[PDB]
């Protein structure tokens, strides 16, 4: 059936806990689980999404192999792409690159064993193409956004310390109304295996008492902190999207209301996007249709970095727009 | 004591503002180096407050975050403004008196061997607001500053507090703040200059070329020649950014699936040409000028003729006289000619190749849609802040439309006219310097307007005549073949052998003969039809 | 031709009223805990 | 569990199927009543697994705009109180606002 590509060279496989109850810090090896599955399984056949149930130290997994990669003996390089389609099948050997990723539950705690390989409590998982997003036209703004925001997750923590930057903590997008620039929000937190997005509608925080507008402002970070302090840099992504920004953050200095909460509003935000002490594990978008109200200091470097505009389709956007509806 | 023994400031981050440091090191800890003895035998108090202002993003937070633990600090205690604010009646102004309680403690049990305690007030300007605002509503928000203004000034004698605040607009600030005894020193933090430029670019890659991650091409002098106005927030944006060009060769986000070349990975380097494209994403908030002058000479020059030389060393030469003589503290300049000869394009060029640290354009680009009262607001200020610098070239394009000349009235604008003139006449402060600029195409509606006598001298710019000048322009356009370039002009000869054109409209007519039929038919036909 | 909004404080004697009496049931309930366990010795 | 297909008639209609357009009370009016009746009403009368299958969802606005006393209110009110639905919370014109800071945008939420 396959004539040359009899070998498997890279297989990819989610590890779940097969009873909830069952869950154990212990401390898994990864190079013991492939000397395993080795062990017990030689020269068998196995294809995407194939199931397997592994006793490893009297403990029971569930193994679903969620990719393979299929290659033929005398090919010094894995020039083959990875096939997620079950069509595609292979030999295991004594060489195959297992790599172990946590299940859809997420309660494995891997070791990551002295392999450099990309595995991490990944943001964006692998094979992530942009035809699955669902958002027709802007081939061009994705580009960016995902280049100058989402590259430097997913590369390995030891060279991102060595080069000595940090992560962006902004986004912005504006335009008309009507161009598609909440779909794109709501994809972005449903799409990307990060804790459930904080959802702010635009003027939500105000509040009667004194001193519980800017409270309710301050009560958004506090876990990030809380898991920040814990775990250092192995955290998972923490992201609140604000809707309608332009809404209560105006520039500071007018007479609008008669009160002053405006200002306190927009001084905690400031304050705590980036004041006096470090995150360096959340994420905020931003929405609105008219950017020239919103005030300066919140643009600055550092604070809303990256800043896209979404505008009308071009007759090849319509054409993509009108197959994705129908 | 006061410093740590161990420090020379040469480790700390902040790089770029040493004068300013010095000023505060001089200014504020100073009276607190000797032995007490000393100064109540000068009689000389101790400075008690401290204030920092700047634009967004220059360093100030920096210096807050990392003045505690160079000069062997007590903890300095850090709140925000906006916390202080609390729901129950009493509970802010408890909170702000319950701040000062070790240092009072402290001074009570150790006279003055007491330790210096520190504490820094972010974001002052978010609470201690004008308390004559009004509102008619709870009064929380004036009772914030009275009890800190209490406990500031009714002091009763703590001489061991220092307060800092740091702020991004002083205009916000209590008036009632400002005042001796009372945040007395201002100092106030600007854009770096381009040697702080170089120190923060050393800095902020310093680890990037410690680990060999940088290849040895890129050279700093040039990056820090290029940002021009780049403050230090978007110099590091700029160094990721770049970063992040590097990173997206090996990673491919979206196209295929999840490629990482595990030996690439090793070898990742940076180089020139990402931080050139860095350099094209991120842009600077201040801008000014620099790149309207730029454009405006978009087109080039030619040297078509002697005139243009000639014309350029005499701008040379006044530009020399400007830069060397201490008396000449003010000149003027005319620049006057036939509608479409370029006028605006030799100015751009003598004042680009000046040099001079100031340079701005005036145009009426720049003014269009404004009403009357805003056009003289900018003019004025524009001036003012010409005034600034030890030298400065100053442009003006098109003086007929800046005052909306029409002949059927005549009708024209007044004021206008009568700012320009006698701004054109005023000598700058002492011991600065000015060059002005100021090109027309009306020479006799400014002769009737009786401002002839503003001007020191004036340059006309005759427009070509000769054909031998178009064949110059022909052949450093190409339009066309030698042979075609020559068969042109011998046709023309004798066509029109008198010749009276411009240089603008020999562009426009070459390029509409170019995209239609290169041949003579449609470019001498042009030409001729103008002439 | 104006208008002005307005804003509220709790009063001080409220203060922090969640445990004002908070701490009081706690202690309350310490005690009929003790009063639980002697009895379950008396009924065994 | 799944929709799987088979189904003819709905649980609870929402205009059920003895109505015509002579038993509201709003007469001149003819082509308006269609055009809002055929846009808005329905897609919530066919059954349930075709409307599914189709991958539309409903509309939920609608505005009347005209001259002084020409009969909006009284479409609204006979919309409103001559179908099969929960009582509508009506709102004034004015009525969302109040005195304290944020106290509107709650009375709107
Ligand atoms: N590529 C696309 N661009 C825009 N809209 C799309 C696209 N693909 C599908 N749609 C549909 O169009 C709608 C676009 O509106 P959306 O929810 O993005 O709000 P919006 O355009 O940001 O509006 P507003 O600025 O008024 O909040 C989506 O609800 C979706 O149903
Ligand atoms: N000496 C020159 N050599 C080459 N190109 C020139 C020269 N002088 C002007 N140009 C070009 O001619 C064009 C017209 O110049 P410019 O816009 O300054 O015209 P102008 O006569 O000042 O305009 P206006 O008629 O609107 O007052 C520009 O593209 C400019 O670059
Ligand atoms: N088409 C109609 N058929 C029958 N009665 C009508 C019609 N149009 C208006 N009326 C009568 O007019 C009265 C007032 O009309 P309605 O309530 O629609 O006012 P409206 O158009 O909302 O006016 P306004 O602009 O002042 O709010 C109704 O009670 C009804 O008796
Ligand atoms: N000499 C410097 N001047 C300005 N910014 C610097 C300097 N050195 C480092 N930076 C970087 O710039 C930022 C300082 O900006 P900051 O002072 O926090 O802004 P703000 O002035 O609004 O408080 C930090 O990200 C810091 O790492």
């Amino acid at each position: 059936y396959s004539g040359k590509q009899s070998y498997l060279g890279s297989i990819d496989i989610d590890i779940s806990f097969r009873a909830r109850g069952k869950a154990v810090s212990t401390v898994f090896d990864q190079d013991e689980l492939a000397k395993q599955f080795v062990r017990c399984y030689e020269s068998q056949i196995f294809s995407p999404t194939q199931y397997l149930i592994m006793e490893f130290q009297g403990h029971f997994f569930d193994l679903k192999i969620r990719n393979v990669q299929a290659i033929d003996l005398g090919d010094i390089e894995p020039t083959s792409a990875v096939a997620t389609g079950i069509e595609t099948k292979g030999i295991l050997t004594k060489q195959t690159q297992i790599n172990f990723f946590k299940g859809r539950d997420g309660l494995v705690n891997l070791k990551s064993s002295n392999s450099l390989r990309p595995r991490s409590n990944a943001v964006i998982r692998p094979d992530f193409k942009f035809e699955d997003l669902g958002v027709g036209g802007l081939d061009k703004e994705f580009t960016k956004i995902f280049r100058r925001a989402f590259a430097s997750r997913i590369f390995p923590p030891s060279v991102i310390e060595k080069l000595g930057i940090s992560h962006v903590k902004g986004l912005l997008l504006y335009g008309p109304p009507g161009t598609g620039k909440t779909l794109i929000a709501r994809k972005i937190g449903t799409m990307l295996n990060a804790k459930e997005p904080k959802i702010v509608n635009g003027p939500e925080i105000l509040s009667k008492y004194v001193g519980s507008s800017e409270e309710n402002i301050r009560n958004l970070f506090k876990d990030a902190e809380a898991e920040y302090r814990a775990k250092g840099e192995e955290s998972s992504l923490h992201i609140i999207i604000f809707d309608e920004l332009d809404s209560v953050f105006k520039q500071r200095g007018s007479r609008g209301d008669g009160t002053g909460v405006g200002d306190n509003v927009v001084n905690q935000l400031l304050a705590k996007m980036d004041g006096v002490d470090q995150l360096n594990n959340i994420l905020v978008i931003g929405m609105t249709n008219r950017k020239d109200l919103i005030d300066s200091a919140l643009l600055r470097p550092g604070r809303f970095e990256v800043q896209v505009e979404i505008h009308l389709p071009d007759e090849k956007g319509r054409l993509q727009i009108f197959d994705i509806q129908t | 004591a006061v410093i740590r023994p161990d420090f020379k400031f040469e480790d700390l981050g902040v790089g770029g503002l040493d004068k300013e440091f010095t000023k505060i090191f001089r200014r504020a800890f100073a009276s607190r180096i000797f032995p007490p003895s000393v100064i109540e035998k000068l009689g000389i108090s101790h400075v008690k407050g401290l204030l920092l202002y700047g634009p967004p993003g220059t360093g100030k937070t920096l210096i807050a975050r990392k003045i505690g633990t160079m000069l062997n600090a007590k903890e300095p205690k850090i709140v925000n403004g906006p916390e202080i604010l609390s729901k129950y009646v009493g509970s802010s102004e408890e909170n702000i008196r319950n701040l000062f309680k070790d240092a009072e403690a402290e001074y009570r049990a150790k006279g003055e061997e007491s330790s210096l305690h520190i504490i820094i007030f972010d974001e002052l300007d978010s609470v201690f607001k004008q308390r004559g605002s009004r509102g008619d509503g709870t009064g929380v928000g004036d009772n914030v500053v009275n009890q800190l203004l209490a406990k500031m000034d009714g002091v009763d004698q703590l001489n061991n507090i220092l307060v800092i605040g740091m702020t991004n607009r002083k205009d916000l600030i209590d008036s009632a703040l400002l005042r001796p005894g009372r945040f007395e020193v201002q100092v106030e933090i600007h854009l770096p200059d381009e040697k702080g430029r170089l120190q923060i670019f050393d800095i902020q890659t310093k680890k990037m070329r410690e680990n060999n991650m940088m290849s040895d091409d890129v050279n700093l002098a040039e990056l820090a020649a290029l940002t021009k106005n780049f403050s230090g927030a978007e110099i590091e944006g700029l160094v990721k950014s770049a970063s992040s060009f590097a990173i997206n060769k090996t990673v491919n986000i979206g196209k295929g699936a999840t490629k990482l070349n595990t030996k690439d990975i090793a070898k990742l380097k940076v180089t020139r040409e990402d931080f050139l494209n860095a350099l094209n994403d991120v842009t600077p908030a201040f801008g000014i000028s620099e790149e309207d002058l730029k454009t405006c000479v978009e087109g080039g020059m030619m040297l078509y003729s002697e005139r243009v030389n000639s014309i350029l060393k005499n701008g040379a030469r006044y530009v020399r006289q400007v830069r060397e003589s201490d008396k000449s503290r003010l000149v003027s300049l005319l620049i006057h000619g036939p509608a479409g000869s370029g006028k605006t394009a030799l100015a751009a060029e003598i004042a680009l190749k000046s040099g001079f640290p100031f340079i701005r354009l005036i145009s009426p680009n720049e003014l269009s849609g404004m009403s009357e009262s805003a056009k003289i607001a900018y003019i004025d200020n524009t001036f003012r802040d010409a005034y600034k610098s030890p030298l400065n070239i100053l442009v003006i394009d098109s003086l007929e439309t800046l005052v909306d000349w029409v002949p059927i009235g005549p009708r024209f604008s007044n004021n206008i006219l009568q700012m320009l003139k006698v701004a054109l006449k005023r000598k700058p402060p002492q011991d600065r310097r000015l060059l002005i600029m100021t090109t027309t195409s009306a020479y006799s509606v400014l002769q009737q307007m009786d401002i002839l006598s503003c001007f020191d001298n004036e340059i006309a710019v005759p427009n070509m005549t000769n054909l031998d000048e178009l064949n110059n322009v022909m052949i450093e356009s190409n339009f066309l073949d030698d042979a075609g370039r020559v068969k042109v002009i011998n046709e023309l000869s004798r066509s029109c052998p008198n010749f009276n054109v411009g240089i603008k409209k020999t562009l426009t007519n070459i390029e509409t003969a170019r995209h239609d039929e290169d041949p003579v038919n449609e470019l001498v036909e042009l030409m001729t039809q103008s002439a | 031709g104006q208008q002005i909004f307005s804003q509220a404080l709790l009063n001080a004697n409220r203060r922090g009223e969640a445990k004002t009496a908070l701490a009081e049931v706690q202690a309350r309930h310490q005690e009929l805990l003790k009063l639980e366990k002697s009895m379950a010795e008396l009924t065994q």
